[PDB]
């Protein structure tokens, strides 16, 4: 058993071959080593040192090569023999990475042994051209109202999630993965996202809580977790998003829909800053190097909704930006904003002030998000953003006397805001979001006293199912609210209002 | 099935509005709704009764 | 070579002998037999209900 | 039950891991340490001639 597996492994050690290897380390420390020899070396190779650690050749210079140690300096030392892997940095990619935690070297840190992987693919790969790119049509549903309504999110898009640290930052994304459990545990592969959670710079303990939550919601089987914790070395952290995206691209290049959440790219910036400084390349604004724009932009544009030629694959990016104080003019945030489609700025003040989840509607945009929305969620949600940007206006100037028109808006607005809120780590179904939005929009929640809003939601949904889940089944399949359905729903909702 | 029961019930709630009495009507309505809704959550809660010893 | 020496020595001299099932049990949740919660017997049963209903349903409040 | 079963396999593997270390220390004692250099030598002779 354990003996047989070990014996198979021992048998799999068999002879070393001659070939161009061996450089000798000289000046080493500061996480770069200067190696003598390595005369013919492909650029950006992976070299494995006989210190049992690997590095990526960065600077190919006349007479010397400067490896960058992808791993601890502790074991590397002067006059060590550096052996050429001979290959550019590639990472295993395939189908069997699904439901396996791995670290950045692809080592199974789920420890479920060797990963099944179809291929390996180069860490840096250019983004697909204009011609392979079809405009978005399929939505991504997060199961959180307003995060689908007010913020419309669709496949392929680089839809930014920006906000402040540890405001349960992770939770917004986790909820997305969870809602799409329903569809991803579906049988339609057009309705299967394969979602990748990139955990960079987070405590290994915290990641272990995340892993445990994901396995509690039995969500592990449709998702991969790549991990590059805070302790884990900065060059590994630098290569961590890029590697994850390669894995994502294999799904995308199976034409299959996928999504990747990059938590947190701001920590990649600090890592790249560290790396750059240790390469003593000049620092940029806020001490973040000048190629920081290039770093983020090359990463981000690999996420796309490809055309029919490429099998209409998606790789929806959700990159998670950690703003220092809500510094929305800060160099790293602004640089990311410019690359990304939309923003999903999360209002920290409101978060603290009991709006969970808190979405700063003003600072949330989605560049091409709204044509991903299904017609039901366009019709029902029609103008609710405007209405709540009338609530935004109304409460702006509310701070004396209120005209009845203003008061009506305020009463609706305050109550509508209550409706938006969701219980953290428990997202609602897509089907369910349609009536709730219907209620408020069609003014059924206008009268409902503020205290009972929570009751209204649960009771309304229970009512709808018990009275006629037929309506919901229809809206589930049709995905368009017919005039008959609209009237029937008006009638039904009014019926619930009465009770 | 259950939807018939509820259609007549809620029709009767807004009818009972129009006549005297409601003292113990709402408690009856609450009870039949309660267990019916408990049974709905049951019926969605239900996973197959069997150990899948095929793989396990 | 080194493979052979290591292989021989390691494999041969290592003898498995793990914990018993009894010892294992502590480190796991043990088997659970049927629960058998009986059949509860409800109200609106017995002639307590009948006399109550005749009398109670003789006068009700608005 | 499955979980602890996997745990026992891991525990067995780390036990056999420290036994591998013990076997390594034994190997490096032997003048097999000397005699196997001859084996490597002839193997390299064969190998490098096969290059």
């Amino acid at each position: 058993e354990v003996s047989s597996i070990l014996e198979e492994r021992i048998k799999g050690v068999s002879d070393e071959a001659n070939l161009n290897e061996t450089g000798r380390v000289l000046a080493v420390g500061d996480g770069i080593a200067r190696v003598f020899g390595l005369n013919n070396i492909q650029a950006e190779e992976l070299v494995e040192f006989s210190s049992g650690v690997k590095g990526m050749a960065l600077n190919l210079e006349p007479g010397q090569v400067g490896i960058v140690l992808f791993g601890s300096d502790r074991l590397v030392k002067e006059g060590e023999l550096v052996k050429r892997t001979g290959n550019i940095v590639d990472v295993p990619v395939g189908p069997g990475l699904l439901g396996r935690v791995v670290d950045a070297l692809g080592n199974p840190i789920d420890g479920k042994g060797p990963i099944d992987a179809a291929g390996r693919s180069r860490a840096q790969v250019k983004a697909p051209g204009i011609l392979p790119r079809r405009s978005v049509h399929e939505p991504v549903q997060t199961g959180l109202k307003a995060v689908d309504a007010l913020v419309p999110i669709g496949r392929g898009q680089r839809e930014l999630i920006i906000g402040d640290r540890q405001t349960g930052k992770t939770a917004v994304a986790l909820d997305t993965i969870l809602n799409q459990k329903r569809w991803n545990n579906g049988s339609d592969e057009s309705k299967k996202l394969y979602c990748v959670y990139v955990a960079v710079g987070q405590k290994r303990s915290t990641v272990a809580q995340l892993v445990q939550t994901l396995e509690q919601h039995d969500a592990m089987k449709y998702s991969i977790i790549v991990a590059a914790t805070a302790s884990e070395a900065a060059p590994l952290q630098y290569l961590a998003p890029f590697t994850a995206a390669s894995i994502g691209e294999w799904f995308r290049d199976n034409g299959k829909h996928a999504l990747i959440v990059y938590d947190d790219l701001s920590k990649q910036a600090v890592a790249y800053r560290q790396l750059s400084l240790l390469l003593r390349r000049p620092p940029g604004r806020e001490a973040y190097p000048g190629d920081v724009f290039y770093l983020h932009s090359r990463l981000l544009e690999r996420a796309a909704k490809l055309s029919e030629k490429e099998g209409s694959g998606s790789l929806t990016a959700l990159p998670v930006i950690e703003t220092q104080g809500g510094d929305v003019s800060a160099y790293i945030p602004t640089n990311v904003i410019s690359i990304t489609d939309g923003q999903i700025f999360l209002e920290a003040e409101l978060f603290y002030k009991g709006i969970r989840p808190a979405i700063n509607v003003g600072l949330s945009v989605s560049r091409v998000g709204s044509a991903a929305q299904v017609k039901a969620l366009k019709q029902v949600a029609g103008s609710l953003k405007l209405f709540l940007a009338q609530y935004r206006e109304v409460a702006a100037f509310a701070q004396s006397d209120l005209d009845a028109s203003t008061k009506q808006t305020l009463v609706r607005g305050e109550r509508l805001t209550q409706l938006l809120k969701q219980n953290q780590y428990s997202p609602l179904a897509t089907e369910e979001q349609v009536p709730l939005i219907y209620a408020g929009v069609n003014g059924h929640l206008d009268g409902i006293e503020l205290s009972r809003i929570g009751e209204f939601e649960s009771s309304f949904l229970s009512y709808l199912k018990s009275n006629h889940n037929e309506l919901l089944t229809e809206i589930r399949e049709k995905g368009e609210l017919s005039k008959e359905l609209l009237a029937s729903l008006k009638s039904a909702t009014e019926s619930f209002v009465a009770t | 099935a259950k939807s018939a029961a509820n259609k007549l019930d809620w029709a009767k709630v807004i009818s009972s509005l129009r006549i005297t009495g409601s003292t113990a009507t709402q408690l009856s309505s609450f009870k039949k709704r309660n267990d019916e809704a408990r049974r709905q959550l049951l019926e969605l809660q239900s996973q197959p009764t069997e150990v899948d010893f095929s793989h396990y | 070579n080194v493979i052979q020496d290591l292989y021989l020595r390691e494999l041969k001299d290592t003898k498995l002998a793990p914990s018993t099932l009894q010892d294992a049990e502590g480190n796991v949740k043990p088997w659970n037999p049927p629960q058998k919660p009986n059949l509860p017997e409800l109200e609106l049963q017995g002639p307590e209900a009948l006399k109550a209903y005749t009398e109670q349903n003789v006068e009700t409040a608005h | 039950w499955v979980r602890y079963e996997a745990s026992l396999r891991q525990l067995e593997q780390r036990q056999l891991a420290k036994s591998v270390i013990s076997r390594v220390q034994s190997e490096l004692g032997n003048p097999k340490f000397q005699e196997k250099v001859l084996q490597q030598s002839i193997s390299e002779i064969e190998q490098l001639l096969s290059k």
